[PDB]
RNA sequence: ACAGAG
DNA sequence: TCCAGCTCCACTTAA
DNA sequence: TTAAGTGGAGCTGGATGCTCTGT
């Protein structure tokens, strides 16, 4: 687990020093830079991710778990803890993704889709309970909060 | 709302009291801030900020 | 890696081919042999081979708790009956062993008495596992419980009771035992050898490696119910035994619309009759511009519907044959609007051509493979009779 | 404990000791022969159909390779699972209908396994 | 330790006899007198760790430093990025900022 | 805010769900405890070892069964070097007193303390659905007795702060017994809290449980970037 | 949303209709940007598809350049004429007398 | 020195799609059904006999299906096209005719063509009228050449039997319980009986649970009932390590507390726990012989080969309690796909046994009672039991089969004809097993085991996100194989029998087990020679090329999977850092000398399974090849499916955008086929002036999308204009909509029937 | 009962 | 698929 | 010796997001 934290340290320095190197050489009257400075749509993570480097593809707060025996895909060696074998993309969305990097980024995207889909039945029953328990309370004219009874 | 094939509902109130409880209490000019933390919700959006 | 040591001869004996068994004990380690314990009864059934033994354990040793032995002997036996009895004395004296049958066929196992420099095999008639029995506790519970108190098509083969009644009909065969320390165990041990010369050439085992491989891996189907006449594109690289060779040219030329001459020798190999076969090949392919071209009758007989979408069209093979004739006289088909002269669709002509050629700008199509030599094979006369026959084909075209 | 191999098996029984040893070897399902006038079909040929006499030779090659040349084809000999329980090789003879002799010939220690060399059988005529 | 009867191969139990303690079978007369010291050592795993943690270097072995937070602008920082909610088409970040030990944690 | 969001802790929707369900057992309970002498870690490991559950097998270097011609027993040799390094208040006489607590009903006459490290446990007849060969039961059950600390605390840990002007050592305890962790010698019991509102209600009263509900809902809402005015969670509590 | 693929589809289409090709957009491959940037300069357009654009309301030129090209839009089955709905008072259920 | 690249490698994909993949899956299952399995069902039910009055019997000999016909008013029959069955609202079926041999006193009376029912014939199968025709002969059948088929026509609607995803039967699953305890289970499914057995460690001792036993009995009593009585042999079979024996000890100590020491005692104990449906001994012995672990065979009550198997289960529970290596339900080596043939086999077997039972009941009524004249059962062969069963179970979609306890619902769906991709995208759908029981988040995720088998991007959005899935472009599903030569080869490669050994060899560090679909073939030393020799015998052609072999080095087992319904994918064999496929081979493929099976036989292309690509190393491209590579990927764009194959440059987008395109692309207005004017459907959307895409994927060329497209090329300026385009709204051109852009057509339907009543009156 | 849409 | 009430059963104190 | 009050274990019954749009 010490190795995991150091690899995530060395890999996430690459995204910062790659993203702070593209934002220094963008001219003004760039359109994503204008749309990110005025906060209307986007950010600096998105510009630095579709120009410089798509970062570590993380699933459940960690690197990509092994789907096969002791490796993520058959395309890598067993027990390899390299960046490319556990979900570090090096390309941007400009230069396009390789097959393994595309598959890992799709793995990281389906978690967002499934959390959005599960979120709905996850929360609505809670709000139904809160409303059924709290709907009676009122602020009276004598500055107190009383129930119906 | 996001204008990507979005359906919204409508209700015409059928009583004068149902009008006046909807205008004074439920109008957009009287609901600019959210009741959660007092922050404004009706404000500018993309291409009105840019 | 030459056989640096021990070119060891391997023999075979048959004098014990139907007497030799193999008793193995799953619960007893290799150190604690039964060589010392005396034996009492040896029982067997020869068909449905099942062995029961009885071994006599002592009592004067310190490892026999006589207080428990008296109680277990009182439990199994009666108190004073002794007419028929499991144990003879007032103690547990014997231990009975029961067998279980390992396999159905022992045809492939062999015991090997390795002498110096040679090795003697002998087949096994059976392989039996002997385990210690616990039937005396069941007999003790039996003595303890007796002291206290137009039919349908049936399945009797798959019942335990009918199976036991099938096994009860065989009478027992009692046997004398002879231990390992007997001289008979040394006397009968020499029958695992065979009387034979050091060098004998074997009459059997003459089969070849490919026959042995075909014998241990037999072909799935001895003959198939339908016969493949091969209109479907079966494996051209597989020299199918039941297909004639000429039909493998017919299906190949239907696949490979044009091919070089030398590939026939490269695909068949020089063992074919590569001189007489041209009276077969002349009926299915004809040589044009140094190469073979498929004949018309292989692709479409005169009732075939259009093979493409758009406006349907009828087959007209001389509308193909005139095109391949034009490649025989000219360098190529070289002009823009041959589809008006021959009246048929452009979608026919430009699709037919697309299986033999590639387009260059304005000047039609390019012949896909270089001008090899016609005169590689010895035949002089065909060089002129080909012109006679294509003159006949031209005269056929001249009717329409 | 380490796991011995067939060349170390036959060396200790030959060079180290003159004393004979009973082995227990398995064969392939068919032996590469014709059943000699056995009224057949190309069925299985086993040891129950052959005759007495020399059946083949055993070649221990350099670097541990052990083959069983059993005619024109050479089989392959490998040490099987090593048993460590008791095994006894007995002769049961039914000299009479109701009685007979039982005799123990010795203890069997090692188990050998024979198998056809499918790579060499297949490299004669590839498919 | 498991010890098994040479006769029938059931499991032995320890009991006491008139001269010694004995291993005895439950189903046959076999007994084995314990004449001398016999032992079986387990050797279990000791509690190897002491595990002090929470050091500041154990906190800041993450990439980010010298960036800008919208609250206190300090360089010594600890960032985080998420994307695992595709209802949020915008990105997701969270930041920690601890140069002056101010300790903000916002979006 | 539940639609926006979802030592390990649970945050997001399951944390708010565990708060408002007010169940008696939450997933991952955490007791945060303050120390009075928060200067150096030599004092912190003492009170760490006073509350964390330590098994007998974790300090014994071997546990052997000895069969003799006159008696059979089970011998446990303590590894006193590890007792020295873990800074624990255990020896042979304390292990003798930690045994005879809910184990097979052994008698105090059955357990001896022959050295300072060796402890022999002579067994007797269980006499209730067991054979006197119950030595095998204590062969695998006696290493799981507790000798020191609180039986409900799974683990405890030392956590140090971030400030440059100071360095104080708190004590994040993963357990479900607030009353015990408050009451040990060396833990500042006036400033220690919990996450489980049921323990805070049972120990410190209904008003402290109200304060705990307020603090915990506001903490879970802050950690996912949300922001609720405190009057709403005040009304909920 | 980071659809750089649409931004390359536009450029590949504009470079494809000016010389009569179909540039491939195959997964993990396809025609690169460095090749379609050379087909647009050769036909007189800018090498990044941005064009000098005059506003049609005022007649003055726009300051920024605008990115023109053919993009393959597909029409979906969701039309508003099949979804506009209203009810003053109408038929009701029989069990619960509500609409 | 750079590794040379074969540039025409992609050609292996258009040569593959002529034969396998892309609804050829459904067709190769339905042809398999109507060619062999309807003969295996008749063989299992070949003779029926009335219980009263013997010496009378009906005997089936052969069964056929034949060509589709329609029965009309004046008993005129005629062959029919599928479009005529689309219009007139009838079903599209061919009559099942069986030949019989029955007794009317004269003991041998035979028949040859006795029609007993009507089988719905799937389109483009081996008995449809459409197969093997030219495109200009699809014209007189009013049928599109590009219609994929694979669907039925039942009462006019087009229903598709979807691909069902199951768990692999007959396999030990070692899993953690809700309580944290580690147990085992195997759903022992055979043809006649399905049942789940368990292995629970609820008190530190091992129990075994079953639906026939009212209380889960300890495991040593089961071993004593199964013929092994010494406890030493039980501990030999479980394991001879120290900690294994220490973990297993309290189950021997439990069995010695009771007085069970003999097999008769154990059978007496187990017999008095049986839920009652000779009692004590025999109802326990038969229960252990045919219900607990029913896929393991006992022949003559020799329980050795079942004792070895339950010892393997107990050893895996013990060794999984040490380190938490529990098996996952999500690795697709443990999934099996069930096509239309394997469902219609079960349906027809149930309907056919109900047919024989109804006829036997009629014969039992009419023989003892009525008349001395010898009746025939030919006069009671009412066809409407088979036809109504098949039509109702296809048209409605519920599969209530009492014989197999299957109660699936929602199997068939209506084939969607919104566009062309919608019709082709439905024919590759895989429904899941759970089907939205709860928000699982375990199978809804994307496992890495779906590499190249299932599409990473194509999935619905919403409650079915990650549960409805779609096949890749280059995948294949095996059928059930023969099992002839596999056992005969395996018993020559040094596999020792399991009967010639005690259990102690299972704890040796050099002895692996060889399984075959859940049954034990024995043990082996030096497993790598076995695996290499088996793969060479597969590459030569002696073993069928869909038989995969694998190795699990942790559990020390060598699996051989010959079963059907599991995923395959082709690859290129790489030997000593060079591929087996050369440029000369691909030129010979392009010129027509060879086809794809010629690549199969010459050991150039082999199929890999999901369990076998666990053991191999695969390079994506040729420049990734190092010394430990065994296979080369043919085409990496085959990773994406069919609906994702429309996306131009899909590897530059963010990943949810491709999913939203896989959803929206099915709903695009377009064209259906060449018969879209002769076709009368419920709701058909067309576009007036469609155009083919200007930027296209090779998948578009493969599925022939641009012969009938969906969409128009719009000249798009990307700018901020007029402020009505804020959140995803887009401004159009008024003078472009007038000239024809976006012009669609909407076709609807209105049908009316005019029936004749039983009373002689009629609508008018 | 199934598929969609937000 | 997860979780509060209800009921059954051993386990000490106390006479 | 046993009457009795209270722990712990198994069984039982309850619940699991909002709408339209079609077959
Ligand atoms: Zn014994
Ligand atoms: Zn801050």
């Amino acid at each position: 687990e010490t190795l995991e934290a150091l690899i995530l340290k060395e890999l996430s320095v690459i995204r910062d020093h790659a993203g702070s190197a593209c934002l220094r050489e963008l001219d003004k009257s760039n359109s994503p830079l204008t749309m990110a400075l005025c906060g209307s749509k986007g950010s600096f993570i998105n510009i630095s991710q579709m120009i410089a480097c798509v970062g570590q593809q993380a699933i459940s707060g960690s690197r990509v778990p092994d789907g096969f025996e002791n490796r993520s895909l058959p395309h890598f060696e067993k027990h390899s803890k390299l960046p490319a074998a556990k979900g570090f993309v090096a390309n941007s969305f400009y230069s396009g993704l390789t097959p393994t990097e595309f598959f890992f980024h799709t793995m990281a995207g389906r978690e967002g889709l499934v959390d959005t889909a599960v979120k709905t039945a996850e929360t609505g029953y809670m709000q139904r309970r809160l409303v059924k328990s709290l709907e009676d309370l009122c602020s009276q004219y004598d500055l107190t909060v009383r129930s119906s009874t | 709302a996001d204008f990507d094939g979005d359906e919204m509902n409508l209700h015409l109130p059928q009583t004068e009291e149902a009008k006046a409880e909807a205008l004074v209490l439920m109008g957009t000019k009287a609901n600019l801030v959210t009741p959660r933390n007092g922050e404004p919700l009706i404000a500018a959006i993309q291409d009105f900020l840019t | 890696d030459d056989p640096v040591v021990q070119e060891i001869d391997v023999y075979l004996a048959k004098s014990l081919a139907e007497k030799l068994y193999l008793f193995q004990y799953p619960v007893r380690p290799a150190s604690m042999t039964y060589d010392d314990i005396p034996h009492l009864s040896a029982k067997i059934k020869p068909k449905q081979q099942k062995v029961e033994l009885e071994m006599a354990i002592d009592t004067l040793n310190p490892n026999y708790c006589r207080s428990k032995g008296e109680q277990i002997a009182l439990n199994v036996d009666g108190a004073c009956a002794d007419e028929t009895s499991t144990y003879s004395s007032k103690l547990m004296d014997k231990q009975t062993f029961c067998s279980s049958q390992t396999t159905s066929n022992t045809s492939r196992y062999a015991a090997a008495l390795y002498r110096q420099g040679e090795l003697h095999l002998t087949p096994l008639h059976g392989i039996l596992q002997l385990r210690p029995s616990f039937s005396y506790l069941d007999k003790a519970d039996a003595k303890h419980r007796e002291r206290e108190a137009e039919q349908a098509r049936q399945r009797r083969v798959q019942s335990y009771e009918f199976l036991q009644k099938k096994h009860a009909e065989e009478p027992w065969v009692h046997l004398h035992y002879y231990g390992l320390r007997d001289s008979r165990s040394e006397h009968e041990r020499q029958y695992l050898l065979c009387p034979g010369s050091s060098g004998v050439e074997n009459t059997e085992l003459v089969k070849s490696p490919s026959e042995y491989l075909m014998m241990l891996m037999p072909p799935s189907q001895e003959e198939e119910k339908d016969k493949p006449v091969a209109p479907s594109n079966v494996l051209s690289m597989a020299q199918l035994r039941t297909l004639p060779l000429a039909d493998q040219i017919k299906i190949l030329m239907k696949n490979v619309k044009v091919m070089p001459f030398a590939n026939l020798m490269s695909l068949l190999g020089p063992s074919i009759d590569s001189v007489a076969v041209l009276r077969g090949i002349q009926k299915v392919a004809m040589l044009v511009q140094g190469n073979w071209v498929v004949k018309s009758d292989i692709l479409y007989p005169k009732d075939s519907s259009s093979p493409h979408s758009g406006v349907p069209a009828e087959v007209l093979c001389r509308g193909r044959d005139f095109v391949m004739w034009k490649f025989t006289q000219s360098r190529w088909v070289v002009r823009k609007e041959v589809a008006t002269v021959t009246k048929l669709c452009a979608e026919d002509v430009k699709d037919f051509l697309e299986h033999m050629a590639v387009v260059r700008i304005n000047k039609g199509w390019e012949f896909i493979l270089p001008y090899d030599g016609e005169f590689i094979k010895k035949h002089p006369d065909v060089v002129q009779r080909q012109h006679m026959l294509w003159t006949g084909i031209q005269a056929k075209l001249e009717k329409v | 404990l380490p796991k011995d191999v067939s060349v170390a098996e036959l060396l200790r029984e030959l060079s180290l000791t003159k004393e004979e040893e009973l082995l227990f070897l398995q064969l392939p399902d068919t032996l590469p022969g014709q059943p000699p006038t056995q009224d057949i079909a190309e069925n299985a040929c086993t040891l129950a159909d052959l005759t007495e006499g020399q059946v083949g030779k055993l070649l221990i090659r350099k670097s541990g390779r052990v083959q069983l040349l059993l005619g024109k084809v050479t089989l392959d000999v490998t040490m099987g699972t090593a048993c460590s329980f008791l095994q006894e090789l007995v002769s049961v003879g039914l000299g009479d209908s109701r009685t007979g002799e039982m005799t123990v010939l010795g203890h069997v220690k090692h188990k050998l396994v024979c198998s056809p060399d499918f790579e060499s059988l297949l490299d004669h005529k590839h498919r | 330790m498991l010890l098994f009867c040479p006769g029938c191969g059931n499991g032995l139990i320890v009991e006491e006899g008139q001269r010694c303690h004995r291993f005895s079978c439950n189903t046959c007369p076999y007994v084995h007198n314990i004449t001398r010291k016999v032992t079986n050592r387990k050797y279990p795993k000791l509690k190897e760790v002491d595990d002090v943690l929470g050091g500041a270097a154990a906190w800041e072995n993450v990439d980010s430093t010298a960036e800008s937070c919208p609250k206190c602008e300090h360089p010594r920082a600890y960032f985080m990025q998420l994307q695992t909610r595709s209802a949020d088409e915008p990105m997701t970040t969270f930041y920690k900022c601890c140069n002056a030990q101010c300790g903000h944690r916002w979006r | 805010p539940g639609t926006q969001m979802t030592m390990n802790i649970t945050l997001g929707v399951p944390r708010i769900k565990e708060i408002i369900n007010a169940s008696k057992a939450i997933s991952t309970p955490i007791i945060t405890a303050q120390l009075d002498k928060d200067d150096d870690a030599d004092y912190a490991r003492l009170v760490k070892g006073r509350i964390e559950k330590t098994l007998l097998g974790e300090i014994s270097e071997y546990i052997e069964e000895v069969f003799l011609p006159d008696d059979c027993f089970i011998l446990v040799k303590l590894s006193l070097e590890r007792i020295r390094l873990l800074r624990l208040e255990v020896n042979a006489e304390t292990v003798r007193y930690s045994i005879c607590t809910s184990k097979l009903r052994v008698k105090p006459g059955d357990v001896a303390v022959h050295g300072e490290a060796v402890v022999c446990v002579t067994p007797r007849e269980n006499s209730k659905s067991s054979m006197y060969y119950v030595l095998q039961f204590l062969k695998e059950d006696l290493p799981k007795v507790v000798v020191q600390g609180i039986p409900e605390v799974s683990r405890a840990v030392i956590h140090i702060d971030e400030q440059s002007g100071k360095e104080k050592y708190k004590l994040l305890v993963e357990g479900d017994n607030l009353r015990a962790v408050m009451a040990t010698h060396g833990v500042k019991g006036t400033r220690t809290t919990s996450n489980n509102t049921y323990e805070v209600e049972k120990t410190l009263g209904i008003e402290a449980a109200r304060t705990t509900i307020i603090n915990e809902i506001q903490y879970t809402m802050v950690n996912h970037g949300m922001s609720i005015d405190r009057r709403h969670v005040m009304l909920l509590s | 949303r980071m659809t750089v693929g649409k931004l390359i589809e536009l450029l590949a289409g504009k470079a494809g209709v000016l010389d009569g090709r179909f540039h491939y957009g195959t997964a993990f491959g396809g025609s690169k940007v460095k090749d379609v940037c050379e087909d647009l300069v050769r036909h007189g357009y800018n090498y990044l598809g941005k064009d000098y654009v005059t506003s049609g309301i005022t007649g003055e030129p726009l300051e920024a350049y605008i990115y023109f090209g053919p993009v393959y839009y597909q029409k979906l089955k969701h039309m508003v004429l099949d979804k506009m709905h209203a009810r003053a008072r109408g038929p009701r259920a029989v069990l619960t007398r509500q609409p | 020195a750079p590794i040379p690249t074969v540039e025409e490698k992609w050609r292996l994909l258009p040569a593959f799609l002529k034969v396998k993949g892309l609804v050829k899956q459904h067709i190769d299952s339905f042809n398999y059904f109507i060619n062999v399995e309807i003969k295996k069902i008749m063989k299992a039910n070949e003779k029926v006999t009335s219980d009263a009055d013997p010496m009378w019997y009906l005997k089936y000999l052969n069964i056929y299906v034949g060509l589709p016909d329609v029965e009309e008013s004046f008993n005129v029959t005629r062959p029919v096209s599928p479009h005529e069955c689309r219009l007139r609202d009838m079903t599209y079926s061919a009559p099942i005719t069986v030949d019989i041999e029955y007794t009317r006193g004269s003991q041998r009376i035979i028949r040859n063509a006795l029609p007993i029912g009507r089988m719905p014939i799937m389109l483009r199968s081996s008995n449809c009228v459409l197969t093997g025709k030219t495109p200009a002969e699809f014209a007189k059948l009013n049928e599109c050449p590009l219609d994929p088929g694979g669907y039925f026509i039942v009462k006019g609607v087009e229903k598709v039997i979807l691909i069902q995803e199951q768990l692999s039967k007959n396999r030990i699953i070692v899993e953690a319980d809700r309580k944290g305890a580690v147990g085992a289970s195997v759903t022992s499914s055979t043809h006649e009986k399905k049942s789940r057995t368990n292995m629970a460690v609820k008190q530190g001792r091992f129990y075994l649970r079953h639906n026939t036993l009212s209380e889960d009995i300890p495991i040593v009593i089961i071993f004593k009932a199964m013929g092994v009585e010494s406890d030493q042999e039980i501990v030999q079979m479980i394991g001879t390590e120290e900690h294994v024996m220490a973990a297993f000890g309290p189950s021997l100590e439990e069995c010695q507390k009771a007085q069970i020491f003999t097999q008769m005692q154990a059978l007496k104990y187990i017999g008095n726990k049986v839920r009652r449906q000779k009692t004590k001994i025999e109802e326990a012995r038969e229960l252990l012989a045919s219900t607990i672990l029913t896929h393991v065979p006992v022949k003559e009550f020799n329980f050795r080969a079942k004792c070895i198997y339950t010892a393997v289960m107990v050893r895996r529970v013990i060794l999984a309690q040490g380190d938490n290596k529990v098996d996952d339900r999500d690795y697709y080596g443990n999934k099996r796909l069930e096509l239309a043939g394997q469902l219609l086999s079960l349906l027809f077997e149930d309907l056919f046994k109900k047919f024989n039972s109804e006829m036997k009941k009629i014969a039992d009524q009419v023989i003892p009672k009525q008349r001395a004249a010898q009746f025939d059962v030919v006069k009671h062969m009412r066809q409407d039991q088979i036809t109504n069963g098949m039509v109702n179970a296809i048209s409605t979609g519920n599969w209530s089969l009492k014989r197999f306890k299957m109660d699936r619902q929602g199997v068939t769906q209506v084939l969607s004809r919104l566009s062309y991709i919608s019709a082709l995208g439905m024919m590759t759908r895989i429904s899941s097993q759970f089907e939205k029981t709860r928000k699982v988040s375990g199978p809804r995720s994307l496992q890495p085991s779906q590499w190249g088998m299932l599409c990473p991007s194509d999935t619905p959005e919403g409650e079915a996100c990650g549960l409805v899935k779609n096949l890749a472009l280059m995948t294949h599903i095996t059928t059930d194989m023969e099992d002839g030569p596999i056992v005969k080869l395996a018993s020559n490669l040094g596999v020792e029998d399991v009967n010639l050994l005690c259990g102690e060899e299972l704890s040796y560090p050099n002895v692996f087990l060889v399984f075959l679909n859940g049954n034990i073939l024995g043990v082996i030393r030096d497993h790598k020679k076995l695996v290499n020799t088996f793969r060479l015998m597969r590459r030569a052609g002696y073993i069928n090329e869909f038989v995969s072999i694998s190795t699990n080095l942790t559990d020390r087992c060598v699996y051989i999977s010959s079963d059907g319904g599991r995923l395959c994918r082709p690859y290129i064999i790489v030997k000593k850092q060079k591929p087996a496929v050369t440029n000369k081979h691909m030129e010979e493929l392009a010129q027509g000398y060879r086809n794809f099976e010629d690549f199969l036989h010459e050991s150039l292309v082999e199929y890999l399974d999901v369990n076998e690509e666990n053991d191999c190393n695969i390079a994506l491209y040729e420049h990734t090849i190092n010394k430990d590579t065994t296979h080369l990927e043919i085409e990496p764009f085959t990773l994406l499916g069919v609906c994702a194959g429309l996306i131009p440059y899909p590897h530059h987008n963010q990943s949810p955008r491709n999913t939203y395109q896989c959803a929206m692309g099915k709903q695009a207005m377009g064209t259906i086929g060449y018969n879209q004017r002769n076709r009368i459907d419920t709701l058909m959307y067309l576009l007036a002036y469609p155009q083919k895409p200007m930027v296209k994927t090779k998948t578009i060329e493969l599925i022939e999308f641009e012969k009938l497209p969906a969409g128009q090329n719009a000249t798009v300026a990307v700018m901020s204009y007029s402020g009505y385009d804020i959140e995803d709204a887009l401004v159009l051109n008024k003078a472009s909509l007038d000239r024809g852009f976006g012009r669609c057509l909407v076709y609807k339907n209105a049908k009316c029937t005019l029936k004749r009543y039983t009373n002689q009156t009629f609508d008018k």
